């Protein structure tokens, strides 16, 4: 029966593994749109009137 | 195999006054790319089979 | 997962490639993050520096311009800036792009744009006195070019007090 | 006309063509070079009035003053069908007698 507490531990960590990196996924694209927004705004008026 | 200190580029200073100014004399034409994805190829996957 | 034992990696073996794939994915997050970073700032192809003297028809850019004094090399409105803001198998990979080398690029970018103008984002920076960039500048929202030099002395005490008090409230 | 938004440089046309799953675009810029030294003066006194130009800037090689368009050189005589009177010059700070 240690391995199946073994496998309730690692079903639970890796439930709580995943969920993390799917977070990072979504706050990573969000950062994105953002940078994009940032290097237009540089380009545009920063290097030129707009 | 070398490692080394990234360079950010070259290094000039622009003779700045008060009373002097640059103007071209000459022009070029340059032809650039630019390339963007627009679509992936399109998938279906069954439920009950897979 | 597992935090070294041996039973538990064998139990997670049967589980296939989940950690390949997931590691896969923090990789690319953290490329992203350093061509985020390259793609804002490395907007030039040369580094400039600004003439030793200082004469720029009495706007005053102190507060703007790096200091040497301190090692960072970073001006004072950067150093309120920078003030002002506050394992167990993870780990924290640094920036490629050193704080220094930011600054660097920032005040690349503010000397050019001090001194040339727009005409360093097209071609090669090409020189020219600061009051009649800011007439160009006038003329391009509609105002004439007559405005700016009659007016000069007050344009310039007015935008000397708008980057104080943008200076105190920060 | 906003800047680098297409084409590093002054924006002419642009063309495309397919890709697999993509477009690429091949894009036709501006970019001045040859560049040159000149004196300038953002104003010139005549007769107590305070002459601007109507479009252009006022360069010198020296010994002579000409008004060009900005991004070419191409000196012209000053005449007053390319300039225009606004008061005097007795408050304008870098105005040259000519
Ligand atoms: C502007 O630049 C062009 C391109 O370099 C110059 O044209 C060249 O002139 C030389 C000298 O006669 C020729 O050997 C090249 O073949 C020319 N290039 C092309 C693409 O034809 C042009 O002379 C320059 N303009 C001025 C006024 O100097
Ligand atoms: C630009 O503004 C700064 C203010 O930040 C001026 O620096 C002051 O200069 C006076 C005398 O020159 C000193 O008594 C102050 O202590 C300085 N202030 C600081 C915060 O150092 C600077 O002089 C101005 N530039 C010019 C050319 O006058
Ligand atoms: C500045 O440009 C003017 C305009 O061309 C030059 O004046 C002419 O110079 C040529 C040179 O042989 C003479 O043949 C002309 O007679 C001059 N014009 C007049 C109205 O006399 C002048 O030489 C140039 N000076 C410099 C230093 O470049
Ligand atoms: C451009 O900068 C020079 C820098 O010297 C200025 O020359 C000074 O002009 C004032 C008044 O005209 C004189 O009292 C000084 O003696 C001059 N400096 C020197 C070293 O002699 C010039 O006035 C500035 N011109 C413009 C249009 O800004
Ligand atoms: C432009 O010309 C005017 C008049 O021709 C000059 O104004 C005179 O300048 C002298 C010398 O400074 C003064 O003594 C006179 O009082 C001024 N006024 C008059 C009515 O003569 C002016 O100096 C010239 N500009 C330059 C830069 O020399
Ligand atoms: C204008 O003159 C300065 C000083 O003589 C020089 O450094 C600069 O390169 C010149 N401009 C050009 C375009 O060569």
């Amino acid at each position: 029966e240690a391995e199946v507490q073994i496998d309730r531990l690692i079903t639970g960590r890796l439930q709580s593994l995943q969920t993390y990196v799917t977070q990072q996924l979504i706050r990573a694209a969000e950062i994105r749109a953002s940078a994009n927004l940032a290097a237009i705004k540089m380009s545009e008026c920063v290097l030129g009137q707009s | 195999i070398i490692a080394y200190t990234m360079s950010l580029g070259a290094e000039n200073s622009v003779a700045y006054s008060n009373n002097s100014i640059a103007i071209p004399t000459n022009f070029t034409i340059s032809v650039t790319t630019e390339i963007l994805p627009v679509s992936m190829t399109k998938t279906s996957v069954d439920c009950t089979m897979y | 997962i597992c935090g070294d034992s041996t039973e538990c990696s064998n139990l997670l073996l049967q589980y296939g490639s989940f950690c390949t794939q997931l590691n896969r994915a923090l990789t690319g997050i953290a490329v992203e993050q350093d061509k985020n970073t390259q793609e804002v700032f490395a907007q030039v192809k040369q580094i400039y520096k600004t003439p030793p003297i200082k004469d720029f028809g009495g706007f005053n850019f102190s507060q703007i311009l790096p200091d040497p004094s301190k090692p960072s090399k970073r001006s004072f409105i950067e150093d309120l800036l920078f003030n002002k803001v506050t394992f167990n198998g993870l780990t924290v990979l640094p920036p490629l792009l050193t704080d220094e080398m930011i600054a660097q690029y920032t005040s690349a970018l503010l000397a050019g744009t001090i001194t040339s103008g727009w005409t360093f984002g097209a071609g090669a920076a090409l020189q020219i006195p600061f009051a009649m960039q800011m007439a160009y500048r006038f003329n391009g929202i509609g105002v004439t070019q007559n405005v700016l030099y009659e007016n000069q002395k007050l344009i310039a005490n007015q935008f000397n007090s708008a980057i104080g008090k943008i200076q105190d409230s920060l | 006309k906003r800047v680098d938004f297409c084409g590093k440089g002054y924006h002419l046309m642009s063309f495309p063509q397919s890709a697999p799953h993509g477009v690429v675009f091949l894009h036709v810029t501006y970019v001045p070079a040859q560049e040159k030294n000149f004196t300038t003066a953002p104003a010139i006194c005549h007769d107590g009035k305070a002459h601007f130009p109507r479009e252009g800037v006022f360069v010198s090689n020296g010994t002579h003053w000409f008004v060009t368009q900005r991004n070419f050189y191409e000196p012209q005589i000053i005449t007053t069908d390319n300039t225009f009177v606004s008061g005097n010059c007795d408050v304008v700070i870098g105005i040259v007698n000519n």
